[PDB]
RNA sequence: UUCUUAGUUGGUGGAGUGAUUUGUCUGGUUAAUUCCGUUAACGAACGAGACCUUAACCUGCUAACUAGUCUGCUUGUAAAUAA
C-alpha cells in the first residue's frame, strides 16, 4: 500500500512539471513518501544532501524558529497538519499539490548582488540557483506566516494555509511570499 | 580442432565482499550428483546455498543459510567426508567447525596467534590441518585441542598461504604406490611435502614470488601450484627434479583445481580462469573473462572483477568461479569436436 | 535448558536502547509491556508502525514481539523501538527462515529507510569552556 | 585535508623499495605484510602507509 | 578436616597496568591449582575522578581551565578453596599503587 | 578493617599522602641527589624506596639522617616502628636524572662558577651518560637589575606531544643569592630502552621510528627424488 | 597574549670585504614551510603531523549475584500452556 501523508494526502497526485524542481523537491521518491514529516534525517552533512529531506519536513524546518521556539518540532508538525486540513477544506485538492504548487510558483529566479571587476562596483543582474529559488520559496512563506499571525487571533496554521493559497494562486496583494519575490524581481530587472 | 564451448549457468548472490572460498558436496552413493554448496568470502560470512535445478531467470541459485561466528575474513573452507560439517580459517585468528543443517558453531579451534589463511580435513576426519602467518602449521583434535605444531628446522619462511591433502581412494585396486603426505605451499615459493609424522619429506623451493595456491590430483600422483609467479607448476610426486609441467597463465594466480575426474585444470587469475587440457600440449584450452553484472549499474564500468575462488561439483560437469565482486559464477561445457 | 524458539535484537538512537524479543505466534507488538496505542506523543507511533506497513502484516501476524524500550527522551525512544522491531525480524528469518527472505526483507527496508537497520552515530557534544554550549562562546567586547 | 606526510611517504617509499614483489593492489594484505616487515609504533601509522603504498603500487602498474 | 570456603578478592588501582597484572596473575595461579574454582575478573565501571581547576593564578584576563582525572579501576575474583591455597595464590610482587581486600564465607 | 574509606576518597588522600611524602624528602634530603619515591603499602606495614644518586647522604653517619627521617615520619603521622621501613636505592645513570643535575648546577652556581661553564659541564654529562639530548634553562638577573632568560641546548629535543611525558624528564630549582632568587630547568631528554633488562630511558619508541627490515638471504637445502 | 596562527634553527656546499644571504622558492597543493615540483643547494633538528583522552562499530573472543537475559517452578487479576 502508498503510504499517505497524515494517511489522508495521495503522493501520486502530486506531479512536478518544471524541469529544474524534479531534482530539487522530495516528493517523488519511495524514500520521501512518508506517513510523518518527522524523519531525524542527516541532511546537513553534505552540500546537497538537504535535497533529499522531504519538502514537508523542510517546512517544519523552517517553522521551528525564534528563540521560544526553537527545537519543539511536534508543535510545527501539528500546525503543518492543521493548516493542510484547513488547505483541503478551502480547495478542496491535495494539501500537497498546493504547497509543492506554491514553492514552486513563489521564489526569486533574477535577484541582484554586488559583482566586483576592477572598479566597477554597482548591483548586477544574476540568476538564482533552484536548491536557492525552493530554500527561499519555504523563508518567505514562513517569514509572512509570522508577521501576520504574531499578535492577531488567526493561528499559524491558519495564517500558513492562507499563505500558502495566495502563494500557488500568484496572489501579490494576499501573498507575503509573491509581494517580496515580485519586489525582488524588479529590483533586478531594474538593475541589469 | 577440439572446441570446448562454454555455456553459462547461472548467479549466486548476496555475498558481500570477496568469494575467497567454495566447495562443493562430496558425491556419496557413487557417480550421484552433489546438492551442497558452501562458499567463504571476506565480508565475515559462510553461505550455505539452496540450488535451482534448472536456471530461472539468470540465477544458479538461492542463499539458504549464512553462518556468522567470524570478526575477519573467511580464508578457506573445507567439508568433512559426512558433507555435514564444514571448517572455517579465518584472519580472527581462529577455525570453526559448522554443522550444516543447523546454523550452529559446534568446537571453535582456538590458540592460533596471527591469522589463518588456509584449513584441510584428513580422509580419516578426526584430524584437522591449519596455517597461517604464524609460518605454522597445526594438527587439532576434532574436539579442538592442538595436537602438534611443526617446528622452525623445518617450516619454511614467510606465510604458509594454502595446506592440503593427499587422497586415498576407496578400493585398494586404484592404485596407491607412495606413503600418505600433507602438502604446504607458501610465500618464500617453497612446496613442502610432509608425511603423517610432521617430518618433512620432500621440499622444493618451486617459485619465486609467492605462492596463493596448491590441488592435489584426484589420483594423488600430481600436484598444482600457482601464485604471483605468473606459471602454473605441476608436479610428478616420482621424479622432482624438474617440474612435471609447466603452464603460462596470464597474470597471477589466485586458486587452482583438479577435475575431480576430467583431467584438466583450471585456474583462477586476476584476468578471469583459464582451463588446461594436460592430454595435449598446448598452453590455453579455455579461457574465461567475467564481465560485471554489478557493472550494469548505470554509470560506473569496472575493470573486470579478478576471481578469488574456484571449486567444481563432484560428478565434474559444472565450476564454480569466486570474485571480487562478491558474484559467484556457474558454467558448464559442450564439446565439439571437428 | 530448552534452547526457546527467541531471537532478540537491539536499537539505538542517542542514550535511548531498545531490546525487541521475537518469537512465534498471533502477533502483538508490545513496547515495556503495552500496545503501541499507548506510546507517548501520539504522532511519533505511525514511525513505528513505518516497517510494519512496509513489510505488510503478513510478516507480523505470525509472530509475537515484545520490545523494551529504556533511554533518553521520548522521539529517541521511539527510533530506538523503530530499529530494534525493524533488524528483529531480518535476525528472525535469518535463523528460522531461508536466508534469502532475510535478503529481501533487508533489501525491502533499506530501499524506504536505513535508520532501521543502522543506528544514528550521532550523540551529544561536551561543552567547550567559555560558553553556554558546545561551540557558542561567552561574547566579546572588541572596540 | 587528506595530503599525506613526510614519514608516510618515506615509509611507503621504503617498503615499496625492498618489498616491491612480495606486494600487492590489496590494502588488507600490504598492511599486514608491513606489519610483518616492519617497526610501525601505531596502528593508524601503518594504516596510512599501507594505503599510500597501496596507491603507489597502483601507480607503478601504469608506468614510471 | 575439609573447608569449602568461598573467597572475594577486591582488587582497586589507579594504575590499569598494575591492576591486570594483578588481576591476570591470579587467574592465572589459581587456575593452576586443583583445589581451585575460579569465578573469574569481574570489572566494575571505571571510576573517573574529574577536577577542573583554572590554570592562571590571578584572574589574569583569558579563562583557561584544567581536566583533572584520576581513573580508579576496580576489578572482583572469586575463588572456591581452603586457607592455605588462598595464601598460595597471594604469594607473588604486586606493583605498588594496588588495593588488595579479601573476604571469607563459608560454604556447606 | 579501620574504618570504611571512599574508594574515591581513599585514592585521592593516598596520592595527597605520597605528594606530602615527595615535598618533604625533596625539601629536608637536599644534598644528596634526591629523584623519586616508591610507596608500597601492606595491612602490616609501609615500605618507602627512595630513589636517590647519593644513598650515602640518605643514610648517613650510621643512620644519622636515616633514624631522623624515619623517626620523623613516625611523629608525623603515628607509626609502629614496625609499621614505617625506608629504604635507600640507587640510580644507576646519574645522567639520566633531571632533580639531580639541577641539583649539580645548583651547587656549581653557588660556587660562582660562570654560567656558560657550568651549564655545559652538566650537559656534556648528561650526555656522555647516553641522554639524547638536554636542556637548561636559567632565568632571573644574570648580567643586572634587570631580568635575563638563557637557554642551553645540545642534542636531540621535543617538547610537544604524548611523547613530551614519556621521553622528557625535567626539574626545577630555586637558587638563592644575595641579589634575589634565580631559577633553573633541566630537560633531559631520555634514551629509548627496547629491553625491560636495564632501568633506563623509555621502554616504548617514538612514535615516529618507522624503520623498514629488509630482507635474507640463508641455507637452503631442498629435498627431491633422487634420479638413477 | 601574539596563536593552535605556521612558524624557527643549525651543519657542509654556493654568494657578499661585510652586517647578511641562499637553504626557507615562481607555481600548484594542504587545516599546516603539508607535500609536490622548481631548484646553488644537499641533507637534517624543533614546531605541524605522528602521539594521547573521550565518543561512535563487533548477535565474534574473555567473563560477571555489586549487570541483565532466558529456562523451569510458582503468585496475583483472568475460562486460562492468553495478556
Ligand atoms: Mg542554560
Ligand atoms: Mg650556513
Ligand atoms: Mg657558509
Ligand atoms: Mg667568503
Ligand atoms: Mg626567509
Ligand atoms: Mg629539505
Amino acid at each position: 500500500t502508498q503510504p499517505k501523508l497524515f494517511g489522508k494526502w495521495n503522493y501520486d497526485e502530486v506531479k512536478i512539471q518544471d524541469p529544474c524542481f524534479q531534482n530539487y523537491i522530495a516528493c517523488t521518491t519511495t524514500k520521501s513518501q512518508v506517513f510523518v514529516p518527522h524523519t531525524a534525517g542527516r541532511y546537513q552533512v553534505k552540500k546537497f544532501r538537504k535535497t533529499q529531506c522531504p519538502i514537508v519536513e523542510r517546512l517544519i524546518g523552517t517553522l521551528m524558529f525564534h528563540g521560544r521556539n526553537a527545537g519543539k518540532k511536534a508543535l510545527c508538525i501539528k500546525v503543518v497538519k492543521n493548516a493542510f486540513e484547513i488547505i483541503h477544506l478551502v480547495t478542496g485538492r491535495n494539501p500537497l499539490e498546493v504547497f509543492v504548487g506554491a514553492v514552486q510558483n513563489a521564489g526569486p529566479r533574477e535577484d541582484s548582488t554586488r559583482i566586483g571587476t576592477a572598479g566597477v562596483v554597482r548591483k548586477q543582474a544574476v540568476d538564482v540557483a533552484p536548491m536557492r529559488r525552493v530554500n527561499l520559496a519555504i523563508y518567505f512563506i514562513i517569514k509572512g506566516c509570522r508577521e501576520s499571525a504574531f499578535k492577531s487571533m488567526r493561528s499559524i496554521a491558519e495564517t500558513l494555509a492562507d499563505e500558502i493559497i495566495n502563494a500557488e494562486k500568484n496572489n501579490t496583494q494576499s501573498s507575503w511570499a509573491i509581494r517580496k519575490k515580485d519586489e525582488i524581481e524588479k529590483v533586478a530587472k531594474g538593475n541589469r | 580442432s577440439l572446441d570446448i564451448q562454454v555455456v553459462k549457468r547461472g548467479i549466486l548472490e548476496g555475498h558481500s565482499d570477496w568469494v575467497t572460498s567454495i566447495v562443493a558436496g562430496f558425491s556419496q552413493k557413487e557417480n550421484e550428483d552433489s546438492p551442497v554448496l558452501i562458499s567463504g568470502s571476506r565480508d565475515k560470512t559462510v553461505m550455505i546455498w539452496k540450488l535451482y535445478e534448472e536456471e530461472q531467470n539468470g540465477y544458479f541459485g538461492i542463499p539458504h543459510k549464512a553462518l556468522t561466528g567470524h570478526n575477519h575474513f573467511v580464508s578457506d573452507l573445507a567439508l568433512s567426508q559426512e558433507n555435514c560439517f564444514a571448517i572455517s580459517s579465518s584472519w580472527d585468528k581462529t577455525l570453526r567447525l559448522w554443522d550444516l543443517r543447523t546454523g550452529t558453531t559446534y568446537k571453535r579451534f582456538v590458540g592460533h596467534q596471527s591469522e589463518v589463511y588456509s584449513v584441510a580435513f584428513s580422509p580419516d576426519n578426526r584430524q584437522i590441518l591449519s596455517a597461517g602467518a604464524e609460518r605454522e602449521i597445526k594438527l587439532w583434535n576434532i574436539l579442538g585441542e592442538c595436537k602438534f605444531s611443526s617446528a622452525e628446522k623445518e617450516n619454511h619462511s614467510d606465510w604458509v598461504s594454502c595446506v592440503r591433502y593427499s587422497p586415498i581412494m576407496k578400493s585398494a585396486n586404484k592404485v596407491q604406490p607412495f606413503a600418505p603426505y600433507f602438502a604446504s605451499v607458501g610465500w618464500d615459493g617453497r612446496l613442502k611435502v610432509w608425511n603423517t609424522n610432521f617430518q618433512i619429506r620432500y621440499t622444493f623451493k618451486a617459485h619465486e614470488s609467492n605462492v596463493n595456491h596448491l590441488s592435489i590430483s584426484p589420483n594423488g600422483k600430481y600436484i598444482a601450484t600457482g601464485g604471483k609467479d605468473k606459471k602454473l607448476l605441476i608436479w610428478d610426486i616420482l621424479n622432482l627434479t624438474y617440474p612435471q609441467r609447466e603452464f603460462d597463465a596470464g597474470s597471477t594466480i589466485n586458486q587452482i583445481a583438479f577435475n575431480p575426474k576430467l583431467q584438466w585444470v583450471a585456474v583462477g587469475t586476476d584476468q578471469g580462469v583459464k582451463i588446461f587440457n594436460l592430454m595435449t600440449q598446448s598452453k590455453a584450452p579455455v579461457c574465461t573473462i567475467e564481465a560485471e553484472p554489478i557493472t550494469k549499474a548505470e554509470g560506473q564500468k569496472g575493470k573486470n572483477p579478478q576471481c578469488t575462488s574456484l571449486a567444481w561439483n563432484a560428478l565434474g560437469k559444472k565450476l564454480f568461479a569466486g570474485f571480487t565482486d562478491g558474484v559467484i559464477r556457474t558454467f558448464s561445457f559442450e564439446t565439439s569436436a571437428n | 535448558q530448552q534452547k526457546p524458539q527467541l531471537v532478540q535484537t537491539f536499537g539505538r538512537k542517542k542514550n535511548a536502547v531498545a531490546v525487541a524479543s521475537v518469537r512465534p505466534g498471533k502477533g502483538l507488538l508490545k513496547v515495556n509491556g503495552s500496545p503501541i496505542d499507548m506510546i507517548n506523543p501520539q504522532i511519533l507511533q505511525a514511525k513505528i508502525y513505518e516497517p510494519i506497513l512496509l513489510l505488510g502484516q503478513q510478516k507480523f501476524a505470525n509472530l509475537d514481539i515484545r520490545i523494551r524500550v529504556r533511554g533518553s527522551g521520548y522521539t529517541s525512544q521511539v527510533y530506538a523501538i523503530r530499529q530494534a522491531l525493524s533488524k528483529g525480524i531480518v535476525a528472525y528469518h535469518a535463523k528460522y527462515v531461508d536466508e534469502n527472505s532475510k535478503r529481501e526483507i533487508k533489501e525491502q527496508l533499506m530501499q524506504y529507510d536505513r535508520s532501521l537497520l543502522v543506528a544514528d552515530p550521532r550523540r551529544m557534544e561536551p561543552k567547550k569552556c567559555g560558553g553556554r554550549g558546545a561551540r557558542s562562546k561567552m561574547q566579546k567586547a572588541y572596540r | 585535508g587528506r595530503v599525506r606526510t613526510k614519514t608516510v611517504k618515506r615509509a611507503a617509499k621504503s617498503l615499496i623499495e625492498h618489498y616491491y614483489s612480495k606486494l600487492t593492489n590489496d590494502f588488507h594484505f600490504n598492511k599486514k605484510i608491513l606489519s610483518e616487515v616492519a617497526q610501525v609504533p601505531s596502528k593508524r601509522l601503518r594504516n596510512k602507509i599501507a594505503g599510500f603504498a597501496t596507491h603507489l603500487m597502483k601507480r607503478i602498474q601504469k608506468g614510471p | 578436616e575439609v573447608k569449602k570456603v568461598r573467597v572475594r578478592i577486591t582488587l582497586t588501582c589507579k594504575n590499569l597496568k598494575s591492576v591486570e597484572k594483578a588481576t591476570s596473575e591470579i587467574v592465572s595461579r589459581a587456575k593452576k591449582t586443583e583445589q581451585v574454582e575460579v569465578k573469574g575478573p569481574v570489572r566494575m565501571p571505571t571510576k573517573t575522578l574529574v577536577i577542573t581547576v583554572r590554570k592562571s593564578p590571578c584572574g589574569e584576563g583569558s579563562k583557561t581551565w584544567d581536566r583533572f582525572e584520576m581513573r580508579i579501576y576496580k576489578r572482583i575474583i572469586d575463588l572456591t578453596c581452603n586457607v592455605p591455597d588462598v595464601k598460595t595464590i597471594t604469594n607473588f610482587r604486586i606493583d605498588p599503587g594496588v588495593e588488595i581486600e579479601l573476604t571469607m564465607t563459608a560454604d556447606q | 578493617t579501620t574504618r570504611a574509606i571512599n574508594k574515591k576518597k581513599k585514592f585521592v588522600a593516598d596520592g595527597v599522602f605520597n605528594a606530602e611524602l615527595h615535598s618533604f624528602f625533596s625539601k629536608s634530603l637536599q644534598d644528596a641527589g634526591y629523584a623519586g619515591i616508591e610507596v608500597r603499602r601492606t595491612p602490616t606495614k609501609t615500605e618507602i624506596r627512595i630513589k636517590a644518586t647519593k644513598p650515602q647522604q640518605v643514610i648517613g653517619v650510621e643512620g644519622k639522617k636515616h633514624k631522623e627521617l624515619t623517626q620523623f615520619l613516625q611523629k608525623r603521622f603515628g607509626y609502629s616502628d614496625d609499621q614505617i621501613q625506608i629504604w635507600a636505592e640507587p640510580i644507576k645513570f646519574k645522567g639520566l636524572c633531571a632533580s639531580a643535575q639541577v641539583e649539580a648546577m645548583n651547587y656549581k652556581l653557588l660556587k660562582d662558577v660562570p654560567v656558560r661553564l657550568a651549564a655545559n659541564y652538566i650537559i656534556k654529562s648528561v650526555i656522555q651518560d647516553g641522554a639524547k639530548g638536554c636542556e637548561i634553562i636559567i632565568s632571573g638577573k644574570l648580567k643586572q637589575q634587570r631580568a635575563k632568560t638563557m637557554k642551553f641546548k645540545q642534542g636531540y629535543m621535543i617538547c610537544t606531544g604524548q611523547p613530551k611525558n614519556d621521553y622528557i624528564d625535567v626539574a626545577v630549582r630555586h637558587v638563592f643569592f644575595k641579589q634575589g632568587i634565580m631559577g633553573v630547568k633541566v630537560k633531559i631528554m631520555l634514551p629509548y630502552e627496547p629491553n625491560p633488562a636495564k632501568k633506563f630511558g623509555v621502554k616504548t619508541p617514538i612514535p615516529d621510528n618507522v624503520i623498514i627490515h629488509p630482507p635474507k638471504q640463508i641455507t637452503d637445502d631442498k629435498e627431491i627424488r633422487t634420479a638413477v
